[PDB]
RNA sequence: AAACUCAGUUGACACAAAAUAGACUACGAAAGUGGCUUUAACAUAUCUGAACACACAAUAGCUAAGACCCAAACUGGGAUUAGAUACCCCACUAUGCUUAGCCCUAAACCUCAACAGUUAAUCAACAAAACUGCUCGCCAGAACACUACGAGCCACAGCUUAAAACUCAAA
């Protein structure tokens, strides 16, 4: 239930003092805010810590090391894949409200 | 039984155990996530220290106390410390919003040591103190 | 003075912390004690205190009523059933 | 209209029923229109009691076969 | 004896219901897009529900079906807006179809 | 003259005006049990009214008697009493 | 009425006479004023 | 705010049109319209409901008259002579399905 | 003062009143009110010693001595609350409304007026 | 007026717990109240330590006195009951039975606000 | 960097400030009022009515005595800088608090006076739609000017009232 506004505004016929004192008018727009924008560090923990105990030879931290590049590889793949699916959507939620605007005005 | 998130109560008959243990008699590791340093210390039961660890103490120096791998650093001595003086499960209770508030978590646990509840003791004064002033830069 | 590790505690399934971690956190932030923390770092004079909840306020009836619209209008997301005519 | 508080109190105490409307027909009686227009004949018979008014409209209609179901 | 629009509000079929409000009528589907289902109850305006998942194949133009009504049309007043915004069409639930 | 003109009284079809839950019941600041279905399990945090879901002078009338008995000793502040946690929950709050 | 329920009740008042009484009755005795409510607005008594 | 005169009361929040009124404008509305035919003006019938208008189209080229049922650029009347020719003939009447 | 045995306004006409617990009567009486009961007392008392028709209120007479009344109680209480700005501002407001009263009434009916005057102890002084 | 005390008392015994209902009632008495009815309870778990003349409580005795007692009364009551000992709080409230439940006869819900804004064209 | 060897757990403990409730919009004439309990208490059956008096008036500030957790003008130190009398960091004071007086200023602004009334033929622009009746106060180019003088004031670098001369064709 949205918060009422009756008497909350300093209009006149509005004995108390105003409650909100909004910076723009409180108007619906016919638009919605455009979408507003590390990976896989615990593997990397992992191998640079068997480097540190092991003199860095990727020779004794091979399942380390491969851990480290398949979790790469897959973080790509989410990147990709997250990127299609991305691709409701500002653009189509703007287009349905222009279908039904907002009259803040007298036809 | 189903499990529930809410800690069992003292005094009451409950059935959860840990290491043939009640959960008032696990020891608690407090955390203390400040902004520029996260602070760690295992004491028992009955308050008895047992093992501490700070960003300071593991060598860290200046801003990098305050990055969450010094935070995991300090939680993995804390967790070796307690482990060797004989900890396996522990209570977590952290009071504070500083960087470290997980990642100390993170490396209590990579050094071993189990955690069965997580609690937030952040001080939150109910108007109490007046903080010092706004930051203008 | 209260009973100790019964306020804001939480118990891990299964030992799953980062998720008894996410648990203990919503419940922080739906309690506001997040935010709480976050504006009681530095003191916020009575005057900004009031503009910033006046513009919390607003901000929200805005959002809300956002909200319905999108709501109610969201079952006309359908094909368009007269193409071309 | 004056068969609006009838109609009220039938769809409070009844529900909707399970005879679904027809808007197509324009000569369409619902279960509500009928159990109005008895209580009207009724009304007009000369009792004044609404509740015995009711109850008398309810038990005609059963007697007619309307499977007049209270909501409670 | 001629009866006046008066009388033919009076008792007319849309008169004699009362709020539409969980009330069940008959509509005919008179229009289809895909697996949406236009449906016309006599009212002002449509009611575009889906084909049930279950005998979809079953409705098709002309189809009678029943509806619970929740709307007979679907408007509101949204902040600031001077007149009520309207989408043009009613709500209700598709029931089934009737025979 | 007519009778199929349309006649001027109240909508006998309204609804009923819906009723907080505490509606026509008396709030006290020694039912514990019912003050603590108003309060935050974890955090003892008071619900607004958007999610307790009661009338505005029943939800003042619940704040006044949760920091009556808060400060006189019946009620834990800090969090809710665990011995009320299986109370019929009656605040529309999902913390999971 | 008013005053006459209250002519009843002044019966049952504690006085300098009935205090040792009254007060072992009350130590005897438990009052409960808890009782929780439901969605469905239907008090639920505790069991004793 | 215009329309109240025309309306003959609100049934749970549902306008309904004074029929009676109705009928009068209609007759005039057809009478005019009739007149214009017959003095063989031209009579050009605009809709933007979609809905309708594959009929409207259908029906006023089996009529005989125009229609304009899809986006009304800017100056189809004012700016006539420039859009078409300075020798077009504008309507003698409009005929508005929907207003 | 009335006495602090005097019985409410509501229960000094209660049928068999008198006949009741001693216990009733102390409940009943003043020692068991707030102010406002010992006010409406006064006010009683003195719409009985002074207007003809202490059953009309709306009188400008039944006025005066309500507000009469109303004064008596907030200079009692700036006497212990000094520094009640409030109730001080009320106390003068409630002077300036009462003097406008009496010079209404002096202008209206002098008798009663007078008898208003002598009953309340109000010395009326010309504005400088 | 009609007054109820709210009184947490030390946790003991039967004996000692009866001679301070009796003390309590008797400085009520003596300062002009007309206590009412006498109402136990019963022992239970402070919600919070409290920590009273020189002692931490966790658990107490709950008591409600209800009394009449003249305005003037009650500071002096709420003085005795500092004083006072086995009393871990004390507290004087009016009694709500005294107040009278309004009847609510619904949430009339507030519709959206209208004409805040001249309808002009922006 | 400077600063401290004070830091963590547990317990005891304020004359400081009053999370959530509050998505409530109430109280008061305005300033203001959001922990709890109690006492007293919120003027006017007609509206306007002070440079013409009475009573109030946030924060800051003076006087005298207490409290002092925290915050903090000034001050000192550490940085940054071409400089840094600032912004950033640390410490600390007047001060914020209680008592008794003073002071009587605020963008004290909802920049929208009080009362009664209308929504009809609109309305420079923007802002918070346009007006009617009645009353009081106020305004008459800019700047000089929250100024000088005179006057009053517990005010002594103050406050209230407040001009004029020169200047300009703008503001
Ligand atoms: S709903 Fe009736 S008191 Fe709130
Ligand atoms: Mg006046
Ligand atoms: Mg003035
Ligand atoms: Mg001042
Ligand atoms: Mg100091
Ligand atoms: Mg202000
Ligand atoms: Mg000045
Ligand atoms: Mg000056
Ligand atoms: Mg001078």
């Amino acid at each position: 239930a949205t918060p009422s506004l009756r008497g909350r505004l300093a209009r006149f016929g509005n004995p108390r003092k105003p409650v909100l004192k909004p910076n723009k008018p409180l108007i619906l727009a016919n638009r919605v805010g455009e979408r507003r924008r590390a990976t896989c560090i615990t593997e990397m923990s992992v191998m640079m810590a068997c480097w540190k105990q092991n003199e860095f030879r990727d020779d004794a931290c091979r399942k380390e090391i491969q851990g480290f590049l398949d979790c790469a590889a897959r973080a790509q793949e989410a990147r990709k894949m997250r990127s299609i699916q991305e691709t409701l959507l500002p653009n189509k939620l703007n287009k349905l409200l222009q279908r039904f605007p907002n009259k803040p005005y007298l036809s | 039984t189903k499990f529930s998130i809410y800690p069992p109560i003292p005094g009451e008959e409950s059935s959860l155990r840990w290491a043939g243990k009640k959960f008032e008699e696990i020891p608690i590791a407090h955390i203390k996530a400040s902004h520029n340093n996260t602070q760690i210390q295992v004491v028992s039961a009955s308050n008895e220290p047992l093992a501490f660890a700070s960003c300071g103490t593991e060598g860290f120096r200046n801003a990098k106390k305050g990055t969450g791998i010094a935070a995991q650093t300090a939680g993995i001595a804390a967790a070796a410390r307690a482990k060797q003086k004989g900890v396996i499960h522990i209570r977590v209770v952290v009071k504070g919003l500083g960087p470290g508030r997980l990642s100390a978590m993170h490396g209590l646990i990579m050094g071993g040591l189990e955690v069965i509840s997580i609690t937030d003791n952040t001080p939150i004064p109910h108007n109490g103190c007046r903080p010092r002033k706004a930051r203008k830069l | 003075k209260h009973l100790k590790f019964i306020a804001r505690t939480v118990m891990v399934q299964e030992g799953n912390v980062e998720s008894a971690y996410r648990t203990l956190n919503r419940i922080l932030t739906m309690d506001g004690l997040i935010e709480d923390i976050k504006h009681r770092r530095y003191y916020e004079k009575p005057c900004r205190r009031r503009q910033r909840e006046s513009y919390e306020r607003c901000r929200r009836i805005y959002n809300m009523e956002m909200a319905r619209k999108i709501n109610f209008l969201m079952r006309k997301n359908r094909a368009d059933p007269w193409q071309g005519c | 209209y004056h068969e609006d508080r009838i109609r009220a109190k039938f769809y409070s105490v009844y529900g909707s029923g399970q005879r679904a409307f027809d808007l197509f027909n324009p000569n369409f009686k619902s279960t509500c229109q009928r159990f109005v227009e008895k209580y009207t004949e009724l009304q007009k018979l000369g009792e004044t009691d609404e509740e015995k008014l009711f109850v008398e409209t309810g038990k005609a209609l059963l007697a007619e076969g309307v499977i007049l179901r209270r909501v409670g | 004896n001629v009866e006046s629009f008066a009388s033919m509000l009076r008792h007319s079929p849309l008169t004699q219901m009362g709020p539409a409000k969980d009330k069940l009528v008959i509509g005919r589907i008179f229009h289809i897009v895909e697996n949406d289902l236009y449906i016309d109850f006599g009212g002002k305006f449509h009611c575009v529900c889906r084909r049930p998942e279950v005998d979809g194949e079953k409705y098709q133009k002309g189809t009678r079906v029943r509806l619970r009504l929740l709307d007979l049309e679907l408007t509101s007043r949204f902040l600031g807006a001077t007149t009520d915004t309207t989408v043009l069409e009613a709500n209700a639930v598709l029931l089934g179809i009737q025979e | 003259s007519n009778e199929d003109l349309p006649i001027s009284m109240e909508n006998p079809y309204k609804e009923p005006l819906k009723k907080c839950i505490l509606c026509g019941k008396h709030v006290d600041y020694k039912n514990v049990q019912l003050l603590s279905q108003f309060v935050s399990p974890f955090t003892g945090c008071i619900y607004g009214r958007h999610i307790t879901g009661l009338c505005g002078k029943k939800q003042k009338e619940i704040t006044k008697a949760i920091k009556r008995a808060q400060i006189m000793g019946f009620m834990p502040v800090t969090y809710k009493d665990p011995a009320y946690l299986k109370d019929p929950k009656v605040c529309n709050i999902r913390y999971r | 009425r008013e005053v006459l329920q209250l002519q009843e009740e002044v019966k049952n008042f504690i006085t300098r006479e009935n205090l040792e009484a009254r007060v072992e009755a009350a130590l005897d005795s438990r009052k409960n004023y808890n009782w929780a409510i439901t969605r469905e607005g239907l008090v639920v008594r505790p069991q004793r | 705010r215009f329309m109240e005169p025309y309306i003959f009361g609100s049934r749970l929040d549902h306008d309904i049109i004074d029929l009676e009124q109705t009928a009068t404008h209609l007759q005039l509305a057809l009478n005019f319209t009739a007149h214009m035919a017959y003095r063989k003006g031209i009579i050009l019938f605009i809709s933007r409901n979609r809905q309708f208008s594959y009929l409207i189209e259908n029906m006023a080229r089996d009529c005989g008259e125009y229609a304009h049922t899809r986006y009304f650029r800017g100056g189809m009347l004012t700016n006539a002579r420039l859009l078409f020719g300075p020798t077009v003939r504008l309507p003698d009447l409009i005929i508005f399905l929907h207003t | 003062d009335p006495p602090p045995s005097t019985l409410l306004k509501d229960y000094q006409n209660v049928p068999g009143i008198e006949k009741v617990d001693d216990v009733v009567k102390r409940l009943l009486s003043l020692e068991m009110a707030n102010k406002k009961e010992m006010l409406k007392i006064k006010q009683e008392q003195f719409m009985k010693k002074i207007v003809a028709n202490p059953e009309d209120t709306r009188s400008l007479e039944a006025r005066i001595i309500a507000l009469s009344v109303k004064i008596r109680s907030y200079e009692e209480h700036l006497e212990k609350h000094r520094k009640d700005k409030a109730h001080k501002r009320y106390l003068l407001m409630s002077i300036d409304q009462r003097k406008k009263m009496l010079k209404n009434l002096r202008n209206t009916n002098y008798d009663v007026f007078e008898k208003i005057c002598w009953g309340l102890g109000i010395e009326y002084t010309f504005p400088p | 007026p009609r007054y109820e005390l709210a009184l947490i008392l030390k946790a003991m015994q039967r004996p000692e717990t009866a001679a301070t209902l009796k003390r309590t009632i008797e400085a009520l008495m003596d300062r002009g109240a007309i206590v009412r009815d006498l109402e136990n309870l019963g022992e239970r778990a402070l919600p919070y330590r409290i920590s009273a003349h020189s002692q931490q409580h966790n658990r107490g005795g709950y008591f409600l006195v209800d009394f009449y007692a003249p305005t003037a009364a009650v500071e002096s009551m709420v003085e005795h009951l500092s004083r006072d000992i086995d009393v871990i709080r004390g507290n004087i409230v009016k009694h709500p039975l005294t107040q009278e439940l309004k009847e609510c006869e619904g949430i009339v819900p507030v519709p959206l606000a209208e004409k805040l804004y001249s309808t002009k064209k922006r």
